[PDB]
């Protein structure tokens, strides 16, 4: 009965989420709020019904798992007034982060996703980068700091009513690991030396470019001289940190311009690679029913999201729109992996329709993306690279791929470390930003370009902070995807130079991925 | 014997509290609060990223 | 006279409370392995700023202890 009612309730809720995220207005906000009230009502009713059950004495596994997962009400455990206030706070934070635009009062104004990110990743002038970084942090953080303590208190109350301890246990319990923190700390300590070496090299390159007044050899690098507004994946533009510029080095900038390379055909290529791996294809209605391009008006979408599932077995849309780039291709592969994971366990009950581990989603989505980024597979599709012909090309590709997936490990650890500390009361409201920047200095090697006084809510600039979604799933997935790629390359019959091993018509590897990925949360 | 027994023997409660310390300094705390509000000053250090040199 | 005497006693005792809370906190974190060795002075000064509200008069680099 729970599955039967939940299917339709969650399908309607996901439709409301689509309508809010595509037709942003005030009527969409009202509809979203009232449908959140409806889904909270349904979840509260069925969780209350399931609370009369006993999980320990149930002599089974699957039904025991369903009852255990339905036992907690999540957000719907709050009283009526508290639940309404929490929904309003979350919506206000989301809508004050999405619409925030910082600009010079001269008249010209810029948005984060279209222009600010582009002007930060493209420009190489210290003053312009500082202006963009400081302005965005200022506007977003000062907007969100007014709400954030209330949201922390309400989420703590909800988690305490759910039976957890201060909303850190609630988010760490998705991994079913009583010793999760220790394992993640051990993994980070293992990755520390390689990150330190990369940080030293990048600091040397930045000192070569920007001089000595801004960056010194001994000390942190300013957090805005890297390429991202948050320096999560820094120097993905590696033109400044290229070891030795060689003739056969890939360009990957005009290789998608003289062939057109529209987003539609890039998603088609990603789906074709997915099918050639040996996996079932995406329904035909997806391309003509979802949206992945720029709008015809001023209001299009929220700043950033991921793929959306409607739990009804037919709707598997993707919301990302980023024009055309190589990072766009890898993000499209990631979202295709998200959709294929959402689609593999359609047979499972709705309660188990989540995924084996919150990190497994991203890991399985991104392992094929990592496989396809090698110069060999790019050579096999529309490009001509030296592949393993020259070792210098291999080391250049390794450095470019390591400016990704490394220097993101410290940030993906840091964000959720800070959020766990604040949720558990260790970080008082008076020093939200001081502890965040202490973590930035400690784990990463970044320093604030401008004195960041109290009253600046720097952590609010990240989208995941006001949107209230966990971030350590990205760290876990980035740890796990390399293990997945190692296993899949082992199934390919050869290991050799694993850094350039490519997976393509590996039927056995696809079958091995499917038999362990169809399990879902069972 | 354990500490709480001696704590109860000396005073009457087997616990540590800061209420006695606050009560001892109550006149000073009140006068200091009045002077601070008169001088127009904010508590804490909301410029934590500050170094004299 | 009462205010002067109470102010002197406060300077004697309440000014000492946070430092005595912070020093053993830093030592406990060091023994637990949560401070490692690269950042001994950094965490000490972070605790000083968080509890006692003091700042390094001169930039304290690593290797000062
Ligand atoms: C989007 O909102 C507008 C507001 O005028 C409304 O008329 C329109 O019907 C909405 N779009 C769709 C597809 O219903
Ligand atoms: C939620 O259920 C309660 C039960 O008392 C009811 O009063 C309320 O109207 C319901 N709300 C919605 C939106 O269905």
């Amino acid at each position: 009965e729970y599955d039967r009612t939940s299917q339709v309730v969650w399908n309607e809720y996901a439709e409301a989420n689509w309508n809010y995220n595509t037709n942003i207005t005030t009527e969409t906000s009202k509809i979203l709020l009232q449908k959140n009230m409806q889904i909270a009502n349904h979840t509260l009713k069925y969780g209350t019904q399931a609370r009369k059950f006993d999980v320990n004495q149930l002599q089974n596994t699957t039904i025991k798992r369903i009852i255990k997962k339905v036992q907690d009400l999540e957000r719907a455990a709050l009283p009526a007034q508290e639940l309404e206030e929490y929904n309003k706070i979350l919506l206000d934070m989301e809508t004050t982060y999405s619409v925030a635009t910082v600009c010079h009062p001269n008249g010209s104004c810029l948005q984060l996703e279209p222009d600010l990110t582009n002007v930060m990743a493209t420009s190489r002038k210290y003053e312009d980068l500082l202006w963009a970084w400081e302005g965005w942090r200022d506007k977003a953080g000062r907007a969100i700091l007014q709400f954030y303590p209330k949201y922390v208190e309400l989420i703590n109350q909800a988690a305490r009513l759910n039976g957890y301890v201060d909303a850190g246990d609630s988010w760490r319990s998705m991994y079913e690991t009583p010793s999760l923190e220790q394992d993640l700390e051990r993994l980070f300590q293992e990755l520390q030396p390689l990150y330190l070496n990369l940080h030293a090299y990048v600091r040397r390159a930045l000192h070569r470019h920007y001089g000595a007044q801004h960056i010194n050899l001994e000390g942190p690098i300013p957090a805005h001289l890297l390429g991202n507004m948050w320096a999560q994946t820094w120097s993905n533009i590696y033109d400044l940190v290229v070891p030795f510029p060689s003739a056969p080095s890939m360009d990957t900038t005009e290789a998608m311009l003289k062939q057109g390379w529209t987003p539609r055909r890039m998603f088609k290529e990603a789906d074709d690679f997915f099918t050639s791996l040996g996996l079932l294809p995406v329904p035909p209605e997806f391309w003509n029913k979802s949206m992945l391009e720029k709008p015809t008006d001023g209001r299009e979408v929220v700043c950033h999201a991921s793929a959306w599932d409607f739990y009804n077995g037919k709707d598997f849309r993707i919301k990302q729109c980023t024009t055309v780039n190589l990072e766009d291709l890898v993000v499209a592969h990631h979202e295709m992996g998200h959709i294929q994971y959402f689609m593999q366990y359609k047979d499972l009950p709705v309660a188990l329709r989540e995924g084996a581990n919150p990190g497994f989603h991203e890991a399985i989505g991104d392992v094929l993306a990592l496989s396809v980024s090698t110069p060999k597979h790019l050579h096999s599709l529309n490009l001509l690279s030296s592949e393993g012909g020259s070792d210098e090309h291999d080391i250049n590709f390794l450095m470019k791929m390591a400016l990704d997936k490394i220097a993101f490990i410290p940030f993906s650890y840091l964000v959720d470390q800070w959020r766990w500390r604040v949720f558990d009361g260790s970080i008082t409201k008076e020093n939200y930003n001081q502890e965040w920047w202490s973590l930035r200095l400690k784990y990463q090697g970044l320093c604030p370009p401008v004195p960041r006084t109290q009253g600046d809510f720097d952590p609010g600039a990240k989208f995941h902070i006001p949107s209230s979604v966990p971030y350590i799933r990205y760290f876990v997935s980035f740890i796990i995807q390399f293990q997945f790629h190692e296993a899949l390359c082992q199934a390919a019959g050869h290991t050799g130079p694993l850094h350039k091993c490519d997976i393509y018509q590996s039927k056995e590897a696809g079958q091995r991925l499917a038999t362990a990925m169809k399990l879902g949360f069972s | 014997r354990p500490w709480p027994e001696a704590m109860q023997l000396i005073t009457g409660q087997p616990n540590m509290s800061a209420s006695a310390m606050l009560s001892y300094f109550k006149p000073l705390l009140d006068w200091l609060r009045t002077e601070n509000e008169l001088h127009g000053e904010k508590l804490g250090w909301p410029q934590y990223n500050w170094t004299p040199n």
